[PDB]
């Protein structure tokens, strides 16, 4: 009631009111759908660490339960920002103009870290990406604001 | 040479953009020492403890210690101008940014304070009045590196600080040390020029001393075998006023000996070419130069230089330097006299074996050229007289006295002529115009490590020892301006014993020379007992004080050594004791005094007949020239130009990795840099540090609007210690292994923003559904 703040408790109730059931909760499998539902952006990795799992119906985890995630990923602090992504998109920036290829960009989301599959990047250039130049070059800039919901920089 | 300077002295932008695509990766590329190239560029494969495997170009692949590899700078940084800005500036950086600059054709290079200088071996259009017009006036960082932009901020500096001036030209033989100091004067000539004009007469002076001063060795053709400083003097209003110039060390037994690939001075081939009507007649000179022992024990030409031009061009300045036309020509007989006494035969006769004229014919041109009685002359030589209070001795001489005695007066002569020539050159350039300031240009050998070491090379490596004592020491002080300017406090003092030892060694009471000139007034002590009182002295006692190291085959035996700043020297000291002390036979020098021929009367002025005979040496009068010298050279702001020899080949464009190394750390090059970059190997632009270290702390450094405070936000923002770095008003300042933190830190977030954006990613999707399903969860 007076531990976490007390509009984020009725935020995690309506999200569990969309995504999961009164009796049981949210499926583990939506653990980090939750959080994002939330404002949150953890890592596939963090979310494993934090009771995710695969597959349906393996795993329920109840309010109560939940609360203790959501404030562990909303305790650290580093965990990217539009800054952050700014700086490496800016090591593709060959011409130091603010744009790289849309090929390297592409390649290394399907390819590098907790890599995407080809309709989540397909969906985020659809939403996010301007059209390319003429040379394959794309502003990586406006492609993170909208990305990162920071309209401040657009 | 009217030509366009700038591909001379700029790097092309073509070039640019071609160096800014070398393969550089800041965790792999490395430098890994290696016997014929120095250094190696290496891509670091694997690494397992203490050993790294490092990928050659060229498929080699080598497993040595991380110990011996070396940072590499980026390639934003190729041929630098100025050393000082790179990242690293250990050993391999410095031998990279010098040679690509040289294969670039690039001679200079600024290494902050001091300037290097390669040895081109090729004439480009440098020292035209077009590139000299590009110089005058503007700051050294406004211009490509070039010896004008150091003596324009001289002439600068002199006349808005009202301090006199000092350009240190040092090398190694045939680096360019004589090159760039003729193209110095020849700018403060220009430069100063207030319109036989004193601006010509300054110039003039090299064909002369050149003549009589160099001489072809292996090394270099036009071998400066005398050190030079010269003084060129400007009014208050900054005009040039005169000029003076000292020299140093004439090396007077290649008047009458050379080594078989060598020449003796330029001069007496010059004046045997034949090329100035009346010269040869007048001195009794044959159309043989063999038949002038004196002079023809080795090379006799050399290749590319015309002795026949040459000797026009050095008459010509004597015209214009205001010689007389009797001064020129006695100048001649003087030096004709010197090759004919040569040749001067003498055979034995019974009694004493004393000796006896084998033929007049050579002994008469002398006489004639000296203005002396031939009858008079031979008979000073066979049958001298001495002085025991009131009366004469007849004193007898054998071939071997005599023959000795002639070579003696033969280099005596030489050197008292090259005197008098720099004291004739002296009065022409004094117009007794006022002299407020000058600048002074040395031009002396530097350190230098040959297999026999001598007398000479101990005078030459004492003088660089007091040299780098005085450059060490400057290197400080301006330095700590350097980071004053900056903003920074920084002191570093110490000076090591071993700056003063190994002088000490060498000038102190019972030092080396001391004891060369103790023994110099001692019966025989031929060498030998010279060599042992050096070791009873000191083996064991003089830290600096070595055992000589051991000859490899081909060598003669050392008799002791000296740990120089530079290196171990093993010296050998056969003939010192005969270099040190020059006697004269007294009679005939009287007989010179008394002669017909005007000029050898003023040669010899100094001499007394029967200063003149008193308790001086070689060393003992060099100390004091060094003393003047050192003295005035503490009295100016110094700058130092740092020559390098790339090859033993004079091919240009040729560099011997080996060869340079080793100047870099025996001209100081390498010391320099340990001074300046003491406390903090690394420095970096703010640029440049943001480039590479925002991705540390992106959002911090945005807010920040001036670099320093971004730079230092983000230092701190890490977990630095403040005191592992310094922000200046324009670069920041690291402490040894702090980049290497800055990279680690600069890799683990590096390989973390990949999953965040794709975090991120995920979260634009997901809250992207759950408005759909939020939606779809009503009624
Ligand atoms: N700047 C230069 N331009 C052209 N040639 C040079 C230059 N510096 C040196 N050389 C060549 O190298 C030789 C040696 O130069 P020098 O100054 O006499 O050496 P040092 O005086 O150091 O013994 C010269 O004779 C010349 O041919
Ligand atoms: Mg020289």
């Amino acid at each position: 009631m007076a531990d976490v703040p007390k509009r984020e408790v009725e935020n995690v109730e309506f999200v569990f009111e969309v995504m999961g059931s009164p009796g049981e909760g949210i499926d583990a499998v939506d653990l980090g759908d939750a959080l994002r539902a939330l404002n949150l952006n953890p890592t596939l990795a963090l979310i494993e660490k934090l009771g995710g799992t695969k597959k349906r119906n393996e795993k329920k985890i109840k309010l109560d339960e939940f609360l203790p995630i959501y404030s562990q990923v909303k305790k650290e602090k580093e965990q990217g920002c539009y800054e952050d992504f700014i700086e490496c998109l800016k090591l593709y920036d060959k011409e130091e103009n603010g744009t790289m290829l849309l090929a390297e960009l592409q390649h290394a989301l399907l390819a590098l870290g907790e890599s995407l599959d080809d309709e989540q990047v397909e969906t985020l250039f659809a939403d996010c990406m301007d059209p390319e130049d003429d040379e394959g070059f794309i502003p990586y800039s406006p492609f993170l604001a909208r990305m990162c919901d920071r309209p401040d920089q657009l | 040479e009217d030509e366009d300077p700038t591909p001379y002295l700029f790097v092309s932008l073509e070039q640019r953009r071609i160096d800014q695509s070398k393969p550089y990766d800041s965790k792999k590329s490395c430098w890994i020492p290696d016997e014929k190239e120095g250094y190696l560029l290496g891509e670091i494969k694997a690494t397992k403890g203490d050993i790294v495997s490092v990928g050659l170009q060229g498929g080699e692949t080598r497993d040595l210690k991380k110990d011996l590899l070396q940072q590499v700078n980026p390639p934003k940084y190729e041929k630098a101008e100025d050393m000082s800005n790179l990242t690293y500036l250990n050993d391999a950086s410095v031998l990279h940014n010098l040679r690509q600059r040289y294969y670039n054709k690039l001679i200079y290079t600024y290494s902050g304070l001091f300037c290097v200088a390669i040895n081109p071996y090729k004439r480009y259009p440098v020292y035209t009045n077009r590139c000299a017009k590009m110089y005058r006036g503007k700051r050294r960082n406004e211009v490509p590196p070039h010896i004008f932009a150091i003596s324009d901020g001289a002439y600068v500096d002199m006349l808005t600080n009202h301090v006199n001036q000092s350009m240190l030209i040092t090398g190694e033989s045939g680096a360019g040390k004589t090159e760039n100091t003729k193209k110095v004067i020849a700018y403060f000539a220009t430069v100063g020029a207030s319109k036989g004009s004193l601006e010509d007469q300054v110039v003039q002076t090299n064909p002369v001393l050149e003549a009589f001063g160099n001489a072809k060795t292996v090394r270099n053709d036009n071998s400066s075998r005398f050190g030079k400083f010269i003084r060129i003097h400007f009014g208050p209003t900054g005009k040039l006023a005169g000029a003076d110039i000292e020299t140093y060390l004439l090396e007077k037994a290649r008047v009458i000996s050379q080594q078989s690939l060598e020449r003796s001075y330029h001069i007496f081939y010059q004046i045997m070419s034949g090329s100035v009507p009346g010269v040869k007649e007048m001195c009794f000179l044959s159309d043989n130069i063999y038949d002038y022992y004196n002079v023809s024990q080795g090379k006799v030409t050399v290749p590319n230089m015309d002795d026949g031009e040459e000797f026009q061009l050095a008459d010509q300045a004597f015209d214009i330097l205001g010689f007389t036309k009797q001064e020129k020509e006695d100048v001649y007989r003087i030096t004709a006299a010197v090759m004919h006494m040569g040749g001067m035969k003498f055979k034995q006769r019974g009694r004493e074996e004393q000796a006896e004229q084998d033929g007049e014919e050579e002994g008469g041109r002398v006489s004639k050229l000296f203005g002396c009685d031939t009858a008079e002359l031979y008979k000073n030589l066979l049958k001298p007289r001495i002085k025991v209070g009131n009366e004469f001795v007849t004193q007898g001489r054998n071939v071997q006295q005599v023959t000795n005695s002639i070579g003696a007066l033969c280099k005596g002569v030489f050197d008292r002529l090259f005197k008098w020539l720099v004291k004739k050159c002296n009065e022409t350039l004094d117009t007794q115009q006022k002299r407020q300031h000058f600048i002074g240009v040395l031009d002396i050998a530097g350190f230098e490590i040959f297999e026999y070491n001598g007398f000479e090379q101990l005078c030459i490596n004492f003088t660089n020892e007091k040299l780098q004592q005085f450059f060490n020491h400057i290197m400080f002080v301006m330095e700590q301006e350097e980071y004053k300017k900056e903003g920074i406090n920084w002191d570093f003092i110490d000076f090591g014993m071993d700056l003063l030892a190994c002088i000490d060694l060498i000038e102190k009471p019972m030092g080396i020379l001391s004891i060369l000139e103790e023994e110099s007034m001692f019966p025989k002590a031929t060498d030998q007992t010279f060599s042992e009182k050096l070791t009873n002295t000191h083996l064991g006692k003089s830290a600096p004080f070595q055992k000589p190291k051991p000859p490899k085959p081909g060598q003669q035996a050392a008799h002791f050594a000296i740990a120089h700043y530079a290196g171990c020297v093993s010296y050998n000291i056969t003939g010192w004791l005969e270099k040190n002390k020059d006697p004269l036979n007294d009679t005939v020098v009287d007989q010179f005094k008394k002669s017909q021929n005007k000029l050898l009367i003023e040669i010899f002025a100094d001499h007394a007949g029967q200063k003149g005979g008193g308790f001086a040496t070689v060393s003992s009068a060099y100390k004091e020239q060094l003393n003047s010298l050192m003295t005035t050279l503490r009295s100016t702001q110094p700058h130092f130009v740092r020559c390098i020899i790339p090859n033993e080949m004079k091919q240009p464009g040729v560099v011997d990795a080996h060869l340079v190394m080793h100047q870099l750390t025996c001209n100081g090059v390498l010391e320099g840099i340990r001074i300046c970059r003491k406390g903090f190997p690394n420095r970096m632009m703010y640029p440049d540090f943001k480039m590479r270290y925002m991705i540390l702390a992106p959002a911090i450094m945005a807010a920040e609007k001036v670099a320093k405070n971004a730079a230092g936000k983000c230092l701190e923002a890490v977990g630095l210690d403040p005191d592992m770095y310094r922000i200046g008003h324009t670069k920041v300042f690291f402490r040894a292994g702090v980049l290497g933190q800055m990279e680690e830190f600069r890799d683990e977030r590096l390989g973390k923003i990949m999953s965040w954006m794709q975090a991120w990613a995920r979260g634009y999707l997901s809250r992207k559904g759950f408005k759909k399903l939020q939606e779809q969860r009503v009624a």
